[PDB]
């Protein structure tokens, strides 16, 4: 299996090979070469994207749920959530009290969630009036602002 | 003009000649034992002064400060996330000194100028993060309360967010990222009408 | 769309045997991804299962591979990359340099 996820790799390094081969069609060929040049807008968007996601992601994970203790849902929390936001997805269904709970684990036995901390009673204690918010500027400058400022700088 | 540039780009590099690339220069700096190699090229003019001369140009020290403060991101971000707790551990009280000197330089340039320092929107955000850092400490010492402690924890995600947000500010002199950061400015009208439109529907 | 769907393919199952499964999954499901669809719930360990058969009778998609444990045997390190990367480059940037071009 090790011997076939390499060839896996293998063989998606042969297929990309093909873009190479076709630019001398006189049709894509000025097209391909001029992909080089329209890197650094690129940069821009992933270091503005990047530093986003990182300070909302620890936000988040810090108003919600206290001493994860596992590295894996940690960067699942942190990165990979705020990441998904990009494409449609709202980061957490945690950030609204009334859709929580039945997806979490109290103890990191499960592989689930952390649990979110609760109060003397036993409620979600974090307040929906500063994480709404949040999200809300979050996908706001993400998905909208931030995708046609890359349009308008391709263009 | 052309000139002007060359004479900053000059003062920029200090003793280092700009004809040398960046990535030698950073490599040279992650290790230091090929500084007193020859990868560096220095046109100005014994190891010692070869060191000395690299470790007082203002290059070297932008990179050193900014190396520093990923570091003092990801200790924050440890901290809040792995290792918080009623009464305080080893990492947070290294935070507290860190946080302790960028407060102390804050003075510093609080001193040098004076009313004028608050007209810029960086350093009224630079001493909100230090103030919210101070309200966060000062409620996070009731250890007794189970209340008092998640608050400064939100206040120092609040924080710690404001301070994230920097980076964009201090990457503003790559040559490549810079100018489209300084283009975003002028974009908010469109913005404000686009909003107008949205709340009115 | 190919080099995406034949990777994910081979990572994730093994001897599939079936022609219209096979371009399922290697075509449509990629081609999906383009409308904001993530291409797969299965390329998350925690999303899989009751909608698999090991063997080909049923109407569903081949089940993954297995270890000596009965516990999937793919590495989410690798499938979770491919698929933030592919969904970037599809959904936002194709998208806009279309526009530009157009434009
Ligand atoms: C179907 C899977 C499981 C196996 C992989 C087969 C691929 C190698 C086939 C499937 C789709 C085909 C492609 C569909 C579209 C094009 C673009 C085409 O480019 C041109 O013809 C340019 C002509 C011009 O510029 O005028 C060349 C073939 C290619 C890659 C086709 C040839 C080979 C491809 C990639
Ligand atoms: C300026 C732009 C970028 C943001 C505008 C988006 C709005 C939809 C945001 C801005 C302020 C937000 C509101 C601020 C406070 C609240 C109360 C909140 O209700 C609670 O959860 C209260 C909890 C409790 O009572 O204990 C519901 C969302 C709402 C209206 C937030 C929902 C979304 C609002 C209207
Ligand atoms: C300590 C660990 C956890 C951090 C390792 C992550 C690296 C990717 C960071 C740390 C130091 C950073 C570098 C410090 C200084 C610079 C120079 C900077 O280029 C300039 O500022 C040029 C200025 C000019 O041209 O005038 C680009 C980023 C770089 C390589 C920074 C980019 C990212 C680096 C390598
Ligand atoms: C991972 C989380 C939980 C802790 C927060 C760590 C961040 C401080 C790290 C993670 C991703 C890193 C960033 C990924 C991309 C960039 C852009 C980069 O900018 C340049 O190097 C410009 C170079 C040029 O212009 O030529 C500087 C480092 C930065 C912010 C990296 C350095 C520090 C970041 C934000
Ligand atoms: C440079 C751009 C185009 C990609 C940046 C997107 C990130 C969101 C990707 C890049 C690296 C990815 C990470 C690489 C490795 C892992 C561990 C993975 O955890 C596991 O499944 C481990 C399995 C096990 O322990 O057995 C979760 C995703 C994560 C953080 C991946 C999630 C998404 C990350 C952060
Ligand atoms: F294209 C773009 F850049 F969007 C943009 C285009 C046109 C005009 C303004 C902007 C812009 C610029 C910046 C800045 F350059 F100043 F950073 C923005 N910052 C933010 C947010 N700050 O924090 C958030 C992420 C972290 C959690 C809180 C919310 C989003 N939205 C911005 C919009
Ligand atoms: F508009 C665009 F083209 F996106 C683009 C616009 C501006 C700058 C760069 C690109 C670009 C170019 C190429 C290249 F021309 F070099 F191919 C890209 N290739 C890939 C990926 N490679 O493999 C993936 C598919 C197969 C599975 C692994 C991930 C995506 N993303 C690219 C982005
Ligand atoms: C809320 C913003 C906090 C800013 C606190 C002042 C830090 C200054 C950042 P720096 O001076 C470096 C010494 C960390 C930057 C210019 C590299
Ligand atoms: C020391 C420890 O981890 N105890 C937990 C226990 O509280 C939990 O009920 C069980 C099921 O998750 O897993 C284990
Ligand atoms: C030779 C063969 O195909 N056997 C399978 C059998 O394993 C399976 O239990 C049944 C229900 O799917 O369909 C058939």
């Amino acid at each position: 299996y090790s011997g076939r996820v390499i060839f896996c790799l293998d063989y998606i390094i042969f297929t990309l090979r093909l873009i190479h081969i076709f630019t001398v069609s006189r049709n894509l060929g000025p097209k391909i070469i001029m992909l080089q040049r329209m890197l650094i807008d690129v940069f821009f968007f992933l270091f503005l994207f990047a530093v986003w996601m990182v300070a909302f992601g620890v936000a988040r994970q810090g108003i919600l749920r206290q001493n994860e203790q596992r590295w894996r849902w940690i960067f699942r929390s942190v990165i990979y959530e705020p990441y998904l936001a990009m494409f449609g997805q709202v980061p957490s269904d945690v950030d609204s009290t009334t859709y929580d709970f039945s997806h979490c684990t109290f103890s990191g036995n499960e592989s689930k969630p952390l649990c979110v901390e609760l109060d003397e009673h036993n409620l979600p204690r974090f307040p929906e009036w500063i994480t709404i918010p949040l999200v809300c500027i979050y996908m706001l400058s993400t998905n909208i602002l931030l995708v046609n400022l890359l349009v308008a700088m391709f263009g | 003009q052309p000139g002007v540039q060359n004479f900053l780009s000059k003062q920029w590099y200090g003793e280092i000649s700009r004809d040398t690339k960046n990535w030698k220069i950073i490599l040279c700096l992650f290790i230091i034992p090929l500084v007193g190699c020859g990868l560096v090229s220095f046109r100005k003019k014994k190891l010692l002064w070869y060191y000395v001369a690299f470790f007082t140009s203002p290059f070297v020290v932008f990179s050193w400060n900014v190396v520093f403060y990923i570091a003092f991101l990801l200790l924050f971000a440890y901290v809040l996330l792995m290792d918080f707790h009623s009464v305080p551990h080893t990492p947070e009280l290294i935070l507290y000194a860190l946080v302790f000197v960028l407060f102390c330089d804050e003075v510093r340039q609080w001193y040098m100028n004076g009313v004028n320092y608050f007209t810029d929107l960086w350093n009224v955000m630079d001493t909100l993060g230090l103030f919210y850092f101070i309200a966060g400490i000062v409620f996070r010492l009731h250890s007794s309360n189970k209340s008092s402690l998640y608050s400064g924890r939100v206040i120092f995600c609040l924080d710690y967010i404001i301070f994230t947000l920097r980076l964009i500010h201090i990457f503003t002199v790559s040559r490549n990222l810079g100018p489209k950061i300084i283009m975003l400015q002028r974009m908010l009208i469109d913005v404000f009408f686009f909003l107008f439109l949205f709340a009115v529907w």
